[PDB]
Parts: C-alpha cells; structure tokens; sequence
C-alpha cells in the first residue's frame, strides 16, 4: 500500500506537469512504466525549468546594460535586483554612506529593477557588494565596453533559447502518449489502492483472510451464488467458507 | 586527534538535564539513539549502567570526554576499573548530595600505585 | 455577606481554618535554624503540617520529596474544599484547575516529542490540572490531531480559539506559543466568569488577584522574547493577556519591545510595577507583590476569594519550606532569608 | 529634548563650510545670525573651534565614521550610569554633576573654553590611536567605578545581617555585646549557660518551666538578658550533660533555643564581625564616593573629544572642501531645541543636498526602529548639514 | 581540581532541582527533545610534554547556537531562564579542569 501511494504521488506529478505543459503481472509491468516514464518527465522537467531561469539570467543582465549606457548617453555599481527590495538597498546604502551617493532605478521590461549607485570614493566598496549580495542583487560588473558584452551575451540567449526549443519540444512529444492514457494509470492506482486498503481490514489468522461485514439480506443467495460459482470456474481446488 | 566533540554523562536525572541545558550532549539525527544516559537513584539495575558504559567507550567514538558519577561509578566498580584508556577520558566527579571520595575515584587508584 | 453563608458557610470556615496554619515569620526563623531535614522534619511536626513526612523514616528523606508531599497535602485539602462546594463555587473551584490543566497539557507534549516514556513524564504532572484524557495526548504530534482526538471533550476546547495549525507538527518553540495562548484565553474567560457570576465583594479583590496573573504573564512573555525568541509584534500580541491593569497602553509597547530597555520604560510607566525591573530577584518582586495582594484578600470577610488567597499563599510556604530545605541539605546559608512572609 | 535633564542647558554642536550663506536671511553673516536672529536672540553662542586631524583616505574613511559613532554612544551610556551610581548614593539630589566644576570650570563655561585639550591627546598622532586611546580611558574607569558599587551593595547586606545578629530577632542571632561572668558561666566544664528564645506569650511560661526542663537546672538563672518586641530572650545555667534534655523539653513547650556558650573566641569573634564589617563599608564608600567624581569628569572630557572628532571627520565627508570649517556650540536654552532646530535646517540645509533635505525637529531616542538616531554605522534619516544634538 | 568541580557541579544541580520542583512540571523531559545540539564543545591538540605526545583539549562554545526554547511556560518559565545562565558557566568549568585528565 506504501508502493500504490507513491505511485499515486507520481501519477499524481504526471498530472502536474501535463497541466503546468487485472492481473498481478500486467500491474507489475504498467507501474514499471508509469516510473520509467516519470523518471525521465522528471528529468526533464527540471533540467527545463533551471534552464528557463538561466535563459531569465541573461535576459536580466542585457536590460542592466541597455539602461545603463542610456544613462551614461544622456566608482559606479549596475547589477540586477528584485522590485521590492530596491527602496530597502536605497535605504541601507544611504544609511551606510551618510548621503555620498547618486541612487537610481531603472525597472527592467518575478519582476524586477536595475539600480546604479556611483559610490562616491573608496573603503566602503566591498561594503556596498554585502548591502547588495545580502539581498540578492546581481551587480554587473563590465569594465570593457557596452558593446562588445551585448554581443558575447546575445550569442547566449539565442543558443540556450534553441535548447529550450529542443529539450520543450521533446517534452510536448512526450505528454502526447501521457495524456491519452493518465485515465488509465490513474483509475488503476485509485481502485488497487481501494483493493490494498480494504485487505488490511481482514484477519490474517491461519494463512487465510476472515472477511466480516455486512449485507443486506436479499443479497445473501447472490453472493451465495457468485461466490461458489467463481471459486469453481478458475481451477484451484481451496474452497472458500461462507458463514453467517 | 579530532574525530570526537561531545561529552557525555552517566549522572542523576537534574545533574544530567542542566548539563544539557547548558549544551553539551545531545539526542543525534541519524542513530535517533542519546548521547547521555539518566539515573534514577537506587530505581536502576546495576547492569542498565554497564551496557551504557560500554555504549560510550567503545560503541560510540564521538565520545570525548566521558563525566561519571563517584555514586554511580562505585556500584560498576569492576568495569570501570577495567577501563584504562584515554579516549574517551574518564573523569569521575562526585555525585549529587555526595563528598569527594578518591576511593570512588578510578584514576587517582592506578596512579598511587607504581608511582 | 448576607446570602454567603447558604452554601458556603462551612467552605470558608475551614478555609479560615487553613489559613491560620500558614507559617508566620517566627515559625520561618524557627525553620532557618535547623542543621538537618530530619531537624526540620520535627520542627515542621509542631506546625499544622504534623506528622506528613511520617511514613520516610530519615533515610530516604530528600528535599524534594518535602516539596512532593507538603504540596500533596495542599492538593488533597483542596480537593476536601472543593468536594463540598456546589454551584457556582464548584465552578469557581473548577476555574482554578483549568491553569493547571493547561500546564500539564504543555508538559505532556512536550515529553513526546523528546521521546521520553509516557510513564515519568506524568509523575512531573500537576496533580490538581488532572482531567481523564491526560495520559493520552501521547498519540500524536500535530496540534489537529490532539485537539480534535482528545481535547474536544476537555474542559480546555473553548481556549483553542486562535491557535493557528499551520499543519508543522510541533517543535519545542510552538509549544510555549500554543500554552502562552491558552493561558490567555483561560485568563479571559476567568476574568468575565469573576466579574459576571461571582459576587460582589469577591469580584474585585479577585479581579486585582486575577489582573495580577495577567501582568505576570504578560511581563514573564515579553521579556522572555528577547532571549529564545524571534517573533513578530502582531503575532506576540496574541500571548498577552487582556484583562490586566496592564493591558490598554503597556502591552501593546511590551509587544513592540525588542530590547530590554523597551521592557522597562514601558512598565516605568505603570506605577506598581515600576522598579521590579531594577533591583533585585525579579521573580522574587513577583511572589511579593503576590503574597501582599494575598493578605488584603483575607481582610475581606464573605468573599470566595479567600479560596484563592489562601491556596497561592499555601503554594507560596510550599515554596519557601522548599527552599529552606534546600538551603539546610546543601549547606548553604547564604540566602537562607530569602523566604517570603507576610503573615 | 532631553534625557538625564536637572537644570543643564542643552547644546546643538554645528559645523559649516566657510563659503556658506543663510537664505533665511540673506546676506547675513553666519555668526551674527546665530547670535542675534536665532530663536528671539535668546540663543548664546560659545566658541566651539576644533583644530584640523590626520584623515586618513577614502577606504579608510568610511571605516573612522562608523567607530566614533559605536564608540560616542558607549561613552555616552557609560557616563549616565556613573550618574545614575551618584544618585542613588545621594551624592546628586537636586542638582550636583552635570553643572559642578570639571577641573574648577563648570561645564556651560568649560564647553566655550574647550577647542581641544592637549592633555595626551595629540595633533601629531594618528586619528585611530585617538579613538583608541580615548576610548579605552572611558571603557576602563567606567569598570573600576561599577566594580566599588557591587561591592559595596554586597558590604551593606553584611553589615545588615550583622546587627540583627547583635540585637533585633533572634532566628540566627546569638549575643554577644550583653555579657557578663555570672549571666554567662562557663569557666570550667561543669556549668554551661544555654539560651532561650521565647515569644512573649510564652514569657511566663518560660519562668514557670525553667527548672523541669531537665535535671540539674540551676535556681533563679531565668531573667531576661535582653528583649525585643517579638521576642524575650532568656538565659538559663544548667549542667553540660544536661543541655540535651533541656533542649528538647524547650521545643515541645514551643519556645527556640539560641545555642551560645561563653567561650571567650565566640565572644571575641562575633563581636569582631559586627565592627569588621562596619568598617569594610565605612572606608570603601568613601574611597567610592571620591573615585565617581574623578571618574565623572574624566569620561567627560573624553566624551567631548569623540564628538569633536565625530564632527569634524564627518564635516569632511559631507562638505567635501575646504578642510577648514566654521564650528561653533550653541547653547539652547531648555525646551527651545525643537525650534532652534528647524531654523538652522532651513538656511543650510541646502549645502548639503537641495533634495536631500527635509523638515525635522528634536531628538528621540528608541529601539523601535534605527532612523533617527543620526549615526554613520546604522540607518538613520540623513540630516541635511552636519548638526548633532548633546542632551545633559 | 576532582574537589572543585564536585562543588562547583553540586551547587548548579541544586538551582536547577529547586525550579524543577517549583513550576510543578518535570523540566528535563523538555530539555531532552530540545537537546540536538552542544553548544560546548572541544578541540583535540596533541602537546609534547617531553619526547611523548598527550591528549590536550581547548573549548569553544559555538555563538552560531541560539538558545533552547523552554521558556515562555509563564511564571515557571523565568526559572528556566536564569537556570541555563548560571549552569553554562558551571558546566565550563568542568571541561577546561578536565583537559589535563586525559
């Protein structure tokens, strides 16, 4: 019953991940592929989402360049940083430098902001870095051309753009064969679960279950008659005991 | 040299309870077995005591410095004695609502003789 | 004091009675000069505790098993008041309990989640703070499953009010939250219980005694927060109890206290709590101001607080026999006058 | 506003570059301004001109602020428990140490006299060995001063104990200034002299029994020695054997013996405590009380010296050039800061940022939140010239 | 230094055995869930103390370990509180004296 839970919870993941985009032997090889298939969904998955985040980091780093040589066209620190946290830095920064500062913002289109700070001097330095690293900001340091790292940058975004063209078309050719058969694997688990949780309500005394329960007395010849005639029907020649 | 940080206790329950308190043993993660072992005075069998002895000396190796009570450590005398070694450290100290005695006192008997 | 005496009548008067066996400063100084327990065993034989340690013989006779059986005799005169109490005095005794038995919940999950056995965890138990499912909140974790499985039934179901199970099951810091929290909606509900069915004369010599608890508590919460603590103001604002002389204008500043020092200029400006945060043992201040909040109550003739005022006063000479023994076992005199007398 | 107020005078120290010009009156000298315009001309100007310092570079300086800030504030709690030691003492009561002589020059006078005190401190030493040596002064006599009144606290509770022992209750008190060869016998063996604590019910009582305690009792002993309102304090001579029986026959009566015999070392030594601990008290408080003065003074000059140094460090990290600046303390008359305040935010306020800048009035203090504490080191709300506000 | 730390272990035990009592609840079964950690411990040098190598030990009490939370149970909780502040003194004094037993 453990197995059928964690099964649950995988199909379960499967029925995540399409939405976000019997006998004993022919279970025991339809949950081995329900796991070699959540395995590499799984796999898959994560291997998209932390490189769709890779694909954010870059993208985050060309606006904090495009809004930082504007500002120079119309000592210094560029980074990134996330929206609600950009008064708060303002704030601790202009508590660190008493004044001594020029603090800009430029909002980047989670979302997010740019910031420039123009540490007017030194010593204070690495101690702005822990103002900004604490609260995770993102500085952007150049100190070449900003034009010449545009370059170096869009020659990145494009080729890990082509492998989220890759590894997400592979992903929406694999929930072609999940999402036409989730209604099995699903209404398999639920009922084998339902059989499993409903046989740790029996007796196990003599290598043998005690059924006792309840039915209603126009049903007693039915199962009276059901029951003899199926013990018979499959061979196996251990009767079952039927008392009331 | 450092393989062993805690220290641990055979000692009567409040001696035990501050000592953790003020932080020195503890209940590990990942045995989910104590670093420590509590007393009830004259509650406990004699042999309780020399599996724990055991357990700290020898089961255990994280053990750096083992603290006994001089009541205690009387009434498993045999094992105590027995025990010579240095890692972990045996330091007796006297027990609660007892004297100092040197004859509860395992080391100061070895060094006496054959000084 | 006209319709006191129909069904309480004899409950004061032995109460009355109980109240003059409480130790007064000469019986004190007659304690403070034994040399052995066994000397203060005799001494406190001449006492109305006569003959209570009759059954230990000199041997086995440990300070603290003065403290066990001198408060055992406290739990079984209450339990002789409040057997022939009815009414609305049986329910006022059975307001009393429901403290203890809020202690004794807090301390019974507390030795399941360190795995401790179910059987020495319950003799550290408040024998007064004793309901029947007791024993059996060692069979879960969560705070869910020990309301909804065992503490429906319970006397302390309508306190479960703003303990918010945020479905983490339980570690040492929400357990302190969750009795803090039923301490306050107990202090609430036993203060309205006081001011609507308990009588006049017994309402607001109670409601001081009971503001006082509150007070305590309140200062106890927000000076322990500093140290173990790292909390919001909003959610320390639900441990403080509203019902003391404290409430209105000090604990909303002992909620936003973050130092010491928010502590106390917040009660330098109440004026009976003034100067308990300079000098001195605080908790000492506290059991002070208790026993002089104590003695007035007695003063006061028919009156059912003189229940109250009598067992805290009792708790009180537990405490100070317990510390004199202790002091008279571990040879140390130094503080041996720490006691608190005021009768 | 205030914060250990008496009846001192409450000070703003200010520093300004020297092209600044007021704009609230135009065209106005700076110094004349202050004296004359500012707050109905109720404001007294004091010189207050600190000399120039080794300042160190641009990395370093962030560095010197963020210490004179930390180090200001420990001076400045340090004094207030050097005056909350005094006041408790009685040696402050209505008004003593914040207007008394600091080195014969009370201390409105000494601020318009002090410029920088080259009493160790040194131009031709570096900034940091200032802050260290200052410093430390405060750190070290602030710890001698609190170590005589814990031990002088300590030296009270023994001395306290010590006279209810010589005469007052008797629980632990055992006499020893009231003897005599006859009430108190004790020169062989034979004869020892037990007493008898007995509450003055029980004082007839006592007179009736004395005898049938035990055996051997001696006739007519019973007298009262000495009295006191709970207690009436018996002597009695009996045989050595004897004071058992006598002992236990006592505390069935409910009385409390007292055990002192007249061996001449108990006499000798309890009496000795009494005196030992009265002088142990004696001496120390006046050492302590002298020992608080000096240091007070002390701790003042070198709170000064931080502030000073605070000011002018920080001048420079504001204004930027010239490093020669026109400094001056103002003393404000009591309750009259807030506007002072305000006035000078407004015609300077400009120099140091044209949107930086705010209204703002008086000083509070608080833990509940870090802004507006006007510090280097914290978080605070940026004042918009350097000004810094002294509360005695 | 074996007489010391008796005196010293003693007089912190009957502080700790008087609040356990008083606040009417067995306060070490508390403490023992919430002990998982030391905050004092040792470091292990060997010294040459002629030509052979012995067993030294100097302690460190980790600053990066927050207190316990026992507190906060009401009026019994402040005697929790000064309880632990007297006894992580005590207990310093027993490892530091114990360094040379080893």
């Amino acid at each position: 019953l453990r197995r059928f839970d964690e099964v649950e919870r995988m199909v379960g993941f499967l029925n995540e991940v399409v939405e976000k985009h019997l006998s004993l032997e022919n279970v025991n090889d339809m949950v081995k592929e329900i796991t070699d298939c959540e395995s590499r969904a799984r796999q898959l998955d994560e291997s998209l989402d932390s490189l769709r985040s890779k694909l954010n980091d870059l993208l985050e780093q060309r606006q904090v360049i495009f809004e930082c040589s504007k500002f120079i066209e119309v000592y210094m620190i560029t980074g990134s940083i996330r929206r609600t946290k950009v008064d708060i830095l303002n704030r601790i920064l202009w508590r660190l430098l008493r004044g001594n500062l020029i603090f800009q913002n430029f909002p980047i289109e989670v979302e997010k902001d740019c910031f420039i700070i123009f540490t007017h001097g030194e010593t204070l330095l690495k101690k702005v870095k822990r103002v900004i690293d604490s609260l995770n900001g993102k500085i952007v340091s150049l100190n070449t051309r900003s034009s010449e790292l545009v370059d170096t940058l869009n020659r990145q975004i494009d080729d890990l753009q082509r492998i989220l063209d890759t590894t997400e078309q592979t992903l929406h050719t694999e929930l072609l064969v999940i999402h036409d058969q989730l209604p099995v694997w699903s209404a398999m688990t639920k009922r084998e679960k339902y059989v499993y949780t409903t046989l740790n309500k029996f007796q196990q005394e003599s290598q043998g279950l005690i059924a006792e329960g309840w039915v209603p007395s126009t049903e007693l010849i039915h199962l009276q008659d059901s029951l003899k005639d199926y013990i018979e029907t499959l061979g196996s020649e251990y009767s079952t005991v039927f008392n009331v | 040299a450092e393989k062993r940080t805690l220290i641990a206790v055979i000692a009567d329950e409040d001696t035990t309870t501050g000592l953790l308190l003020a932080g020195i043993g503890q209940i590990t993660p990942e045995t989910q077995e104590k670093n420590f072992f509590v007393y009830q005075e004259g509650k406990t069998t004699k042999e309780e005591i020399t599996d724990k002895f055991n357990h700290f000396t020898e089961e255990r190796d994280d053990i750096a410095i083992l603290l006994i009570n001089q009541h205690i450590a009387e009434n498993i005398r045999a094992r105590v004695d027995s025990f010579t070694n240095a890692f972990p450290a045996i330091l007796e100290i006297p027990s609660k609502d007892h004297p100092y005695d040197p004859e509860k006192d395992s080391v100061l008997k070895r060094v006496r003789k054959l000084f | 004091g006209v319709y006191f005496n129909i069904d309480n009548g004899f409950i004061e008067g032995v109460v009355r009675g109980y109240r003059n066996g409480l130790l007064s400063n000469n019986q004190y100084i007659n304690l403070t000069q034994c040399d052995t327990l066994e000397d203060l065993k005799l001494q406190l034989s001449s006492t109305d505790y006569g003959n209570f340690l009759s059954s230990v013989s000199s041997e086995s006779l440990t300070t603290s098993l003065i403290q066990e059986y001198a408060s055992s005799k406290l739990y079984h005169e209450f339990n002789y008041i409040r057997d022939q109490s009815s009414g609305s005095t049986r329910k006022f005794m059975d307001y009393i309990t429901y403290g203890y038995m809020i202690d004794n919940v807090a301390l019974m999950i507390t030795g399941t989640i360190h795995d401790r056995d179910k059987g020495e965890i319950l003799q550290r138990c408040h024998p007064l703070g004793w309901f029947d499912t007791l024993p059996t909140l060692s069979v879960a974790t969560d705070l869910e499953s020990l309301y909804e499985t065992v503490l429906v039934d319970t006397p302390l179901a309508p306190y479960f009010k703003n303990c918010f199970d945020t479905a983490e099951e339980l570690d040492d810091m929400n357990i302190e939250i969750i009795r803090n929290k039923l301490y306050k909606a107990y202090l609430e509900d036993f203060y309205n219980f006081v001011t609507e069915e308990i009588p006049e004369p017994a309402k607001e010599c109670m409601q001081t005694l009971l503001g006082f608890e509150a007070d305590r508590r309140s200062i106890n919460i927000a000076l322990n927060s500093l140290q173990s603590s790292d909390i919001d103001p909003d959610l320390k604002s639900d441990l403080l109890p509203n019902i003391g002389k404290l409430y209105p204008l000090a604990t909303f500043h002992l909620a936003q206290a973050q130092d010491f020092e928010g502590v106390r200029a917040a009660l330098a400006n109440v004026y009976e709590y003034r100067g308990f945060l300079e000098t001195g043992n605080l908790e000492d201040h506290f059991y002070q101001l208790e026993m002089e909040l104590c003695r007035d109550a007695f003063t006061q003739q028919f009156a059912i607080s003189t229940v109250w005022a009598w067992m805290k006063s009792k708790e009180q000479e537990v405490r100070n026999i317990t510390w004199i023994a202790e002091c008279i076992a571990q040879n140390q005199r130094e503080r041996i006058n720490n006691y608190i007398s005021v009768y | 506003m205030a914060t250990a107020l008496y009846t001192a005078n409450d000070f703003i120290l200010i520093s300004l570059p020297q092209n600044a010009q007021p704009v609230t009156a135009p065209g106005s000298k700076t110094d004349s301004w202050f004296n004359e315009t500012l707050i109905g001309g109720r404001a007294f100007v004091s010189d207050f001109k600190i000399p120039e310092f080794k300042i160190g570079s641009l990395d370093t300086l962030i560095v010197e602020s963020e210490e004179l800030s930390k180090v200001d504030n420990q001076i400045g709690a340090s004094i207030g428990k050097i005056i909350e030691i005094l006041q408790g003492l009685n040696e402050t009561s209505t008004n003593a140490y914040r207007t008394l002589p600091i080195n014969n020059m009370p201390v409105p006078e000494y601020l318009e006299n002090f410029q920088w005190q080259t009493r160790k401190f040194k131009l031709d030493k570096s900034i940091k060995d200032l802050i260290t040596l200052i410093s430390n002064e405060s750190s070290q006599l602030d710890a001698d001063v609190r170590a005589t009144y814990a031990n002088y606290n300590s030296a009270k509770t023994n001395l306290a104990a010590a006279e209810r022992k010589k005469t007052g209750d008797l629980s632990v008190r055992s006499l020893h200034d009231i003897v005599k060869p006859e009430d108190f016998v004790l020169n062989s063996e034979h004869l020892t002299t037990v007493l008898v604590a007995v509450p003055k019910s029980l004082k007839s009582d006592f007179e009736k029994s004395y005898e049938t305690l035990s055996k051997n009792v001696v006739p007519a002993s019973a007298s009262v020695i000495a009295e006191d309102a709970e207690y009436v304090l018996f002597n009695v001579h009996l045989f050595k054997k004897n004071v058992q029986e006598f002992t236990t026959a006592a505390r069935e009566k409910k009385f409390i013996p007292r055990e002192f015999n007249y061996s001449e070392e108990l006499i000798d030594q309890l009496k000795k405590e009494h005196d030992s601990a009265a002088s142990l008290e004696q001496s120390l408080r006046v050492q302590l009380v002298r020992l608080a003065k000096t240091a007070y003074v002390d701790v003042f000059i070198n709170w000064f010296h931080i502030k000073a140094l605070r000011v002018y460090v920080e001048s420079v990290l504001r204004y930027g050039l010239p490093p020669h600046f026109n400094i001056k303390i103002i003393a404000v008359p009591p309750k009259n800061l807030s506007k002072c305040k305000s006035e000078l935010i407004d015609a300077f306020g400009f120099l140091g940022g044209n949107a930086f800048m705010k209204d703002k009035k008086g000083k509070i203090n608080k833990q509940d939140t870090s802004l507006h504490q006007y510090a280097s080191l914290v978080d605070t709300e940026y004042e918009p010239f350097v000004m810094y506000i002294i509360n005695l | 230094a074996k007489q010391k730390m008796g005196r010293v272990m003693q007089t912190a035990a009957f502080s700790l055995a008087e609040v356990s009592y008083a606040t009417g609840e067995n306060i070490g079964y508390q403490v023992q869930e919430s002990v998982s950690t030391a905050r004092f411990k040792v470091r292990a040098r060997q010294e040459n103390v002629s030509g052979v190598y012995l067993s030294q030990f100097e302690s460190y009490i980790d600053p990066e370990i927050n207190d316990f939370r026992l507190t906060g149970l009401g009026r019994g909780g402040q005697q929790v509180q000064r309880a632990k502040e007297i006894y992580s003194r005590a207990v310093e004094t027993l490892v530091e004296l114990a360094s040379l037993q080893t």
